[PDB]
């Protein structure tokens, strides 16, 4: 199960691809609209992948501890600088988390990118399912691939005020280290943002 | 039926794995537009209500699989029972433009005044749940002199992007209610 | 298309009626479960 | 003269679900476009049926774990929608609204043990009209289906619509029924190595599940 | 009998914009001759198109003098037309009885200083998101357009419509945004003895201006 | 886009000139015969209403938008909450005209009386503003034994030679008001 | 053409609901608003 995946000019190669899931749809919407008269710019150097620390699943983690991340995140790259250099912006997401054990760990990790997660309860995450998602299961894989378009009440976002898109990761079932297994798995994130679109500069502060 | 269960890939199981056959289904009153174009009573205020869809209560039908989705698009139907003359203004007018009957204005017939109120909103689609209370996108406002009775019902419905629905949770194992049965 | 059920056409107009749609340039969870995995994954016998 | 017309009595009080619409006040309001937004979903048994949700157990838990004792029973509920261990899923919260359905409830059995532990578990169909086995040799003579962990970690089974009428009620009032539509019985057969991992279930509509009479009762 | 009918409640009230007509009393009244009278116009945006109008600046004055001084900002404003310096043209005027607009707005900058007396300027668009520039090294990095004065004297600038939203509204009731929809910058760059000359500047619609759902708040 | 800017000749300006696209627009809002036919409530007299669109509020839709226009042609509808007979009268008539049945007369059905009048004005268009307080030109008069509203509806709206709109003068540098908006 | 929207012709004749226009023997802000000169004057470089 082995799978390449690639973004600008980063890779990332895993062996225990289980699939990609294509979220909600599987290509873009349309960019030009009417409420920026055609002043857009595609930022082909803004879509490549950036790294982030999740949170590190131990035993003593019961079902439903979540970790939520806002994308987009602080980012020192490129990406963070469109975002204070133009006032719009518009992108998808590439979503790659890894929960590197081995395979003589169990429990299950739930992955899921939500729309607007600004509160959540304890028994809609029975519902989490209802979300694009993967399961992390140690004696299967170790990674989810979650791609995903832009969604909003308006078609530009400014991303200062507005963060549409939440990843949850979600423990459904416990960690356990049987005899061989790996004590704690560290999560790590692996993002890249997909046909990013810019528009209205901003000033300079210099 | 064995699957790979964490690919998230939908995997539907008949009973023809074991000998079934799978029957015609009518799923007429599971549809979005459907289900939705009834009227729901909200709570109103005394003389200005600010007409939004986040009103109704979250127990009911229309609130609760209204609140099922992230974004909805509909046109709007109103039944006011009001003293005095009702009248509406749209998405972005001032309060003092209530005072005005130049706006759209209904004058008191009895028992109540049905309305048919377009979709005014500058965006594109509204939203359940906006991460930022979400932001002031509404249908306009009403008043008159008071106001007892505010119905709502959405038309030509369209919803988009799942969220969890939640049953009420039983203390013993069934949630047992008293259905309605003759006596005899 | 909703909880409508009558026969005979409005007496108003669609530009009164409605709120007009625009083009520019159901119906994923239609085709999410319609391209549900349905059969067996192994080898059936008897 | 003019038209002649009998205002009948009985007609034309305002109705909550008339198929009538309303007179507009406000013409000639063009919408912003919407097309090719992602998301759309038209009726809400296509989400329920491409979107399986988790089941609840005692604990608060969407999983099962193996027990090693004498007793080897691992669940056991009811087809009825207002059970306490569908109470958390989405065919539940569509169900509430509505007064009765017919059809399929597929459960989807995935195994999140490690690669050394194996199990075989048993899904059974008890039928109403006696009481439910406690032994999987005594379900063995039910609609069941039995399978063992391997690659393939889940396992799909259809719950089948058995029942006198076409339509089966989604509730009782409060009265009293004893447990009608049946039970649901989780067994295990064997495990190795298998002590304390879990076994998730999800739970999600049929192919033929349609569910009808729209409700509105309380509990958002 | 009889033609029955269901007298519907809720129909059939007084609204004040309704599409119906009412009922003639006094018929067949021919007019007098009206074709080609001069001066006729179908819509408010082709008066508004086809005619600017002027700004007013502090002093209540149509026109900008040109300082010199280390500070070279000439003026500043915002996209609302509902600001003090929109207040007396006819854009405004009709922006008062609509609650939303979408489009471009022009702006007209016109010299009338002396033969002898050159100048050159710049105008900025700073969208909303961050606090306007004061230094026009600092609006280089916005949408901006520079020019200077010659045998043409009057300059153009299409104000573009960049928002999030297809449309945007007129005003604010009265309680708080910062100053949405952003900031217009004029600003001077050079000047040859032009010490106390006047630029004049009108402002008028774009060729994509529309201004939708109609309301009355006051204020004739 | 340099010009001329003394020739008083139309130059518009687009996006296109720094690498924009000029849009699609929408403007069934802003035309005269749209906009102007809608109710609107004048101060009524106690008898005898001298029907003239002046009595229009000049800071109501109906009124500034009326008096944008030099010279203006519409037909004329009527909606009067009166006790008694209402009666009109046409441009010309006597006001002892106004006391016979003879004349147009709508005879008292609750709430309102809503009636259709044609332009009776000898002039070929009307005017706001008249060089020589205009002249005795109007849609005739109008009395009931007492008048509590009047509404004007302009229908078949012409207008002619273009007239200022003053907005409110802000006294800081926005004029601003409370839209309606929800308090949650 | 104004603020109606009925689809069902009206029950009485033009000669009663309106009054009737004379012809002898929009409109202009429209040709004057559509001859705007609306590109650039000098020789654009780049």
């Amino acid at each position: 199960r082995i799978l390449t995946t690639r973004n600008g000019h980063t890779t990332s190669t895993t062996q225990s691809s289980v699939g990609v899931t294509y979220g909600y749809a599987t290509t873009e919407d349309f960019v030009s609209g009417p409420n920026t008269s055609g002043l857009e710019t595609r930022v082909v150097q803004a879509e490549r992948f950036f790294k982030t620390h999740l949170f590190d699943w131990v035993t003593s983690d019961s079902f439903g501890r979540c970790h939520l991340l806002e994308l987009p995140t602080d980012h020192k790259g490129v990406y963070g600088s469109l975002t204070d250099s133009y006032a719009y912006m518009r992108n998808g997401w590439d979503v790659e988390v890894t929960a590197v054990g081995n395979q003589f760990n169990g429990g299950c990790l739930l992955v899921a990118m939500v729309p607007e997660l600004c509160s959540i309860n304890k028994r809609e995450l029975y519902q989490l399912t209802l979300f694009p998602h993967q399961f992390i299961n140690p004696r299967t894989n170790m990674t989810a691939h979650i791609t995903v378009p832009f969604v909003g009440v308006n078609r530009y976002d400014q991303y200062k005020v507005h963060k549409p898109w939440t990843l949850v990761v979600m423990v459904v079932a416990p960690l356990t280290v049987n005899t061989e297994g790996a004590p704690q798995i560290k999560v790590y994130a692996n993002i890249a943002p997909t046909n990013v679109h810019v528009a209205g500069e901003f000033p300079s502060k210099e | 039926t064995t699957s790979a269960g964490e690919s998230a890939d939908p995997v539907t199981a008949t009973v023809e794995n074991y000998g079934g056959e799978t029957q015609v289904q009518r799923r007429q009153h599971t549809d979005v537009s459907f289900i939705l174009d009834r009227f729901v009573k909200v709570t109103p205020k005394d003389q200005i209500n600010v007409l939004d869809l986040m009103q109704t209560p979250a127990h009911t039908l229309v609130g609760a699989l209204l609140r099922t989705a992230t974004y909805y698009f509909a046109d709007l139907e109103v039944a006011v029972k009001h003293e005095g003359n009702l009248t509406w203004v749209p998405n972005g007018a001032p309060e003092t433009a209530l005072d005005n009957t130049t706006n759209p204005t209904a004058y008191h017939k009895a028992p109540l005044t049905r309305l048919a109120l377009p979709y005014t909103a500058p965006h594109r689609v509204l939203a359940t749940a906006y991460n930022g209370l979400p932001t002031s996108f509404n249908y306009g406002a009403i008043k008159a002199t008071r106001v007892t009775e505010l119905l709502y019902r959405m038309k030509r419905a369209e919803t988009y992007c799942p969220r969890p629905l939640l049953a009420i949770h039983p203390s013993e194992a069934r949630h047992k209610q008293k259905i309605v049965a003759p006596v005899k | 298309s909703g909880n409508t059920g009558s026969i005979i056409n409005n007496y108003y107009m669609q530009q009164y009626q409605n709120s007009m749609d625009t083009q520019l340039g159901n119906d994923w969870f239609s085709k999410l479960a319609s391209s549900a995995f349905s059969g067996l994954f192994g080898a059936l016998l008897a | 003269g003019i038209f002649p017309v009998a205002c009948s009595d009985g007609y034309g009080g305002l109705v909550t679900t008339d198929p009538k619409t309303a007179d507009p006040a406000y013409g000639k309001v063009f919408n912003p476009p919407r097309n090719m937004l992602p998301g759309r979903f038209t009726n809400f048994l296509d989400v329920a049926e491409a979107c399986p949700t988790f089941l609840r157990f005692e604990g608060d838990v969407p999983y099962v774990t193996t027990k090693t004792d004498s007793d080897r029973i691992l669940a056991q509920f009811d087809l009825s929608l207002a059970a306490k261990h569908m109470s958390n899923t989405f065919l539940a919260g569509l169900a509430q609204y509505y007064t009765q359905y017919s059809g399929t409830i597929n459960l989807h059995f995935m195994f999140t043990g490690p690669t050394d532990a194996k199990a075989r578990y048993m899904i059974a169909y008890a039928p109403p009209g006696m009481e439910p086995p406690k032994t999987p040799e005594a379900a063995a003579h039910c609609i069941h289906a039995e399978w063992d962990t391997g690659l393939n970690s889940k396992f799909t089974f259809s719950i089948p619509y058995l029942s006198a009428a076409d339509y089966a009620y989604t509730a009782s009032d409060t009265a009293e029924t004893t447990n009608v539509q049946g039970w649901v019985c989780l067994f295990q057969i064997t495990h190795g190595k298998a002590d304390g991992d879990a076994l998730v279930v999800l739970a999600s509509a049929g192919k033929d599940f349609e569910l009808r009479l729209p409700v509105d009762a309380r509990t958002q």
